[PDB]
RNA sequence: GUUGGGCACUCUAAGGUGACUGCCGGUGACAAACCGGAGGAAGGUGGGGAUGACGUCAAAUCAUCAUGCCCCUUAUGACCUGGGCUACACACGUGCUACAAUGGACAGAACAAAGGGCAGCGAAACCGCGAGGUUAAGCCAAUCCCACAAAUCUGUUCUCAGUUCGGAUCGCAGUCUGCAACUCGACUGCGUGAAGCUGGAAUCGCUAGUAAUCGCGGAUCAGCAUGCCGCGGUGAAUACGUUCC
């Protein structure tokens, strides 16, 4: 299926393309724009047509493993160099400036 | 101190019933008479559509069948925690009977508040339903400690 | 032209009775134009229906300030005026109904240390 | 440190971001407010003895 | 936590402002012009006993009143007193000054006079019995439907502090038509420091 | 910081490009943490105020586009 | 012409507004009356105590209340009268 | 409502009038008072506020201030930069947001009060997806601006799932303020999307324009608000009673 990950059938097209990792809504919209879907779809209704523009305009877009791996790639050199932002990336934790004698519970 | 008393709207422009208005106060989320009244007509209309009656009867049924006699207050002395049977006046007994319609209607779940108050009230009238479990329970605890009145 | 001023909530309505046969006219736009939720075009007619004005004046309304319901008891406050100003005959019937009262319930002061005029924020021992 | 710190602030710093309000009669920072430029307290003094020729007891 | 200031709690209903002018654009420097101007004035003429100073501002110009009870120690000679008061308040304020100087008649009713009158006995060392009952009588005959001087600190009684109230006469602090002048003072004895607080009800309008 | 430029103070600037007019040489004990790091000061090793010592870091490619107080913390915990 | 005053007490206001009413009304101005206008009131909250207590809190009022005058017909014997007015320092006259 | 025109109306702000158990009937001692009625905008201190008696806790404040005594003095005083008061395994008060169809998203229509603005409030136009940006009108303000109110109502859409719920956390890219946003700012844009499906023992608030809910405003302040202080919008449920705490 379209980034190497399923997208649900039975769901609209704009908030099926959310479940890839790398779009969300409103670089969805940006998509069916650009394909011409229309927005009210079943992905369970397209044509092949319809789809294949889909799954290169994706693959215009820098989306599955990239996004994954991109990111790791910035948290191991912030983590690597020094970096007290990678500090707070390691121990658990809050990065952007947070209390921690309370909640901070996202990050242990 | 002395007792206190309060009032309630008289009309409804389709249903015209005190009681109707009174359960638009009642089932009011967060100060919205709007979305209430919005819920109880589109209700009523399922109950004119889904049973070929005028949903005023069947709702004065479903009151009927709801509002209980006996409450059961409670009385301890000493270590004995006694619950006793009061007979309701009966202003408690169409309001207990709104609450009852309202809880047990919310509680039921269904594709929106109007489908359940609908079935709640298509319940109530052919009196087996939710809420009137409540209703039996109630009169059930009455029947066990009815020897104290 | 029988001229009322109905006030209610923090709003002002200014209500002109002309001889007429039933329109409303809410500052140029009718009823359901600028008043939904037909509980207040019911509430709002009262002191038409309890004395029989029901096809006799057209309404014309200048109303300023409040909400929605807040404008719909300024509305029937000043239908109540402006139609004792029509016929004194009827004012029995109008302060059985209320409709001389102006209901003073204004929304009270926020007091300090208290969180919306009567709250107390939480209590801990 | 009462005289030194009210000097420092009659002073011009270095920037205008290091420049803070303060009393003017008791010499404090915190709660003082920008029209009397007047402590909270020595506010309530004074406005209690006939000056500050605006403020009495508030109530609506 | 204890009563509001009567003179604080009477400003816009009978008794006036002391300070009476309008803002534009400098009310905070007017505001403490005129506190600098109360603290030179009554530093100065706390000798001469002034009790209260009352500022206008009028475009340029500076109306001080001043409520003394006595006269000719604050205008005195003609030419001294007004020279040596006018002319270091043109210069520490900066522009004009007018200086008029109403003299209270009965110096006892007025509590700021009162109260330092009280304070200056117990820096003087005299007891604070009879520093509070004289002044008593002393207000009571000088005319006044009643007066309260309350005296609080190390009495001379070194490791307990204590309240001393004294009284004659009605002193209705909550009927808010009342015209009653609160005032306090402090005297700094050998033993530390005393606060003097006298109130006299004078007498209410209709 | 957006389009005004990057920010450094004038006295790291000078001391770093007196550095970089001849050759790099021993630590730079510098108090300023606010101040980024420009491509130039790479390979220079210079000496952060953490609040209490001066503590030596070397400057690398990737250390660039953050800041010296990224690489001194100054609370000390377990 | 437009007079302006601005007071803290509505009875000095109230004096030196019919003040210049009459001054300017003897001499055929032709004074359109004192038109009360809406008040700026500041509330300021304190806390009472000096160090603890925020629930224990006291309110203060700043009221100033402003009435416009108006002078229509120039009769500069009105202008002369005005220049002359000498009405104390609560009220602040801006012509 | 722009103009001419008008002070009728709202509004504003001054002086008033007004509600006092005053009048009726009833009870009670005939008193004091109480229960209902008529009038009336207002009915029984009409709603609120301000007002906090003698004293109680050697309560709190020597850090707002002033202070007696004791201590320091080329330092227990002063300047300067950097950090910290934002630490974090844990507990614990107060709050905000949710867990969802009375809901979420998208489009249309309306209704407010109160307050702030002079080196400040800043229209309109233009550009930027957006936070915002550039030129600049008007405004020392019932004029002009902040200021495009929000829940609401009306259509479209999902269909009861850890989701078209929720937004934590986080990466990247930005914006504004300011010498400077690394520790340590708010906000935007893209993306990731967590715990959570109404909460054990226990426990709190509220008697009416109140509680619940929704926004707006202002102090403080360059910038930082979920806090506080006010304002309106919609707007309930119940009080048999004093057995118990």
């Amino acid at each position: 299926r379209i980034a190497g990950v399923d997208i649900p059938r039975d769901k609209r097209v704009v908030i099926s393309l959310t479940y890839i990792f790398g779009i969300g809504r409103t670089t969805a919209q940006q998509v069916l724009k650009e394909a011409g879907v229309s927005e009210d779809t079943r992905v369970r209704d397209l044509t092949e047509e319809e789809l294949g523009k889909i799954r290169d305009i994706i693959d215009k877009l820098k989306v599955e493993g990239d996004l994954r791996r991109e990111v790791s790639l910035n948290i191991k050199r912030l983590i690597e160099i020094g970096s007290y932002r990678g500090i707070r990336h390691r121990r658990g934790l809050p990065v952007r400036g947070q209390n921690s004698k309370n909640n901070a519970r996202t990050r242990k | 101190k002395g007792p206190v008393a309060k009032r309630d709207v008289l009309p409804d422009p389709i249903y015209n019933s005190k009681l109707v208005s009174r359960l638009i106060n009642k089932m009011m989320i967060d100060g919205k008479k709007g979305k209430s009244q919005t819920i109880l007509y589109k209700s009523f209309d399922i109950i004119k559509e889904r049973t070929g009656n005028d949903a005023m009867e069947v709702f004065e049924q479903a009151l009927k069948n709801i509002m209980p006699v006996l409450e059961v207050k409670a009385r301890r002395v000493g270590g004995a925690n006694y619950q006793v049977p009061v007979e309701v006046r009966p202003e408690r007994r169409t309001t207990l009977g709104l609450r009852w319609l309202v809880n047990y209607a919310r509680l039921r779940g269904e594709k929106t508040m109007e489908e359940r108050l609908a079935n709640e009230i298509l319940d109530a009238a052919n009196n087996t339903g939710a809420a009137v479990k409540k209703r039996e329970d109630t009169h059930k605890m009455a029947e066990a400690n009815k020897a104290f009145a | 032209q029988y001229y009322g001023t109905g006030r209610r909530k923090s709003s002002v309505a200014r209500v002109r009775l002309v001889p007429g046969e039933g329109r409303i006219v809410v500052n140029n736009r009718e009823i359901s134009e600028h008043i939904p939720s037909a509980a207040l075009i019911e509430d709002i007619k009262q002191p038409l229906t309890l004395t029989e004005t029901a096809g006799t004046y057209d309404v014309l309304v200048n109303v300023h300030g409040g909400g929605l319901s807040g404008q719909a008891g300024a509305i029937r406050h000043g239908i109540a005026r402006a139609l004792l100003e029509a016929d004194p005959e009827y004012r029995t019937t109008l302060k059985r109904a209320g409709l001389l009262t102006r209901d003073a319930r204004m929304k009270e002061r926020k007091k300090y240390g208290l969180k919306g005029a009567r709250r107390a924020p939480q209590f801990s021992k | 440190a009462k005289k030194s710190m009210i000097a420092k602030q009659q002073r011009t710093p270095k920037f205008k971001v290091q420049e803070y309000t303060r009393c003017e009669r008791c010499g404090r920072p915190h709660s003082v407010i920008r029209k009397f430029k007047l402590c909270r307290i020595c506010f309530r003094e004074l406005a209690y003895k006939g000056q500050i020729p605006g403020v009495k007891k508030a109530s609506w | 936590g204890q009563k509001v200031n009567p003179v604080g709690l009477r400003i816009g209903v009978i008794r006036d402002w002391e300070s009476k002018w309008y803002a534009g654009k400098d009310y905070a420097d007017f505001l403490h012009e005129d506190l600098k101007i109360r603290e030179y004035i009554s530093k100065r003429l706390s000798d001469a006993s002034v009790s209260k100073v009352e500022i206008e501002r009028a475009a340029n110009r500076v109306n001080i009143t001043i409520h003394t009870a006595k006269p000719g120690m604050v205008i005195g000679k003609g030419g001294s007193e007004v020279e040596a008061l006018r002319k270091a308040l043109n210069s520490l304020t900066g522009k004009r000054v007018h200086i008029n100087i109403l003299e209270i008649k009965r110096a006892d009713l007025d509590a700021q006079l009162v109260a330092d009158n009280i304070a200056r006995q117990l820096e003087n060392r005299v007891s604070f019995r009879r520093a509070q009952k004289q002044q008593i009588q002393r207000t009571m005959r000088a005319g006044a439907q009643g007066v309260k001087t309350m005296v609080s600190g190390r009495l001379g009684g070194a490791d307990i502090a204590r309240s001393e109230y004294y009284s004659e006469g009605t002193v209705p602090l909550h009927t808010l038509r009342a015209d009653i002048d609160y005032a306090t003072s402090e005297a700094d004895t050998t033993y530390g420091k005393l606060g003097v607080k006298v109130w006299i009800y004078r007498g209410e309008v209709l | 910081s957006l389009k005004k430029g990057p920010f450094v103070d004038g006295h790291l600037m000078t001391k770093i490009e007196k550095l970089n007019e001849t050759d790099k040489k021993q630590v730079v004990k510098t108090w300023s943490r606010r101040s980024t790091i420009f491509p130039q000061f790479i390979g220079h090793t210079i000496a952060v105020y953490d609040g209490r010592k001066h503590v030596p870091v070397f400057i690398s490619e990737d250390m660039v586009g953050h800041k010296l107080g990224e690489f001194a913390p100054t609370r000390t915990y377990k | 012409i437009r007079i302006r005053l601005k007071a803290y007490d509505h009875r000095i206001l109230d004096q030196s507004a019919e003040k210049i009413v009459e001054t300017a009304k003897r001499s055929g101005a032709s004074v359109s009356g004192p038109i009360p206008l809406p008040t700026e009131k500041s509330v300021y909250t304190i806390l009472r105590a000096v160090h603890k207590y925020k629930d224990s809190r006291e309110q203060f009022e700043m009221r100033t209340h402003k009435r416009l005058i108006d002078i229509v017909n120039p009769t500069p014997q009105t202008v002369d009268a005005l220049m002359r007015l000498d009405l104390p320092s609560g009220v602040d006259i801006e012509i």
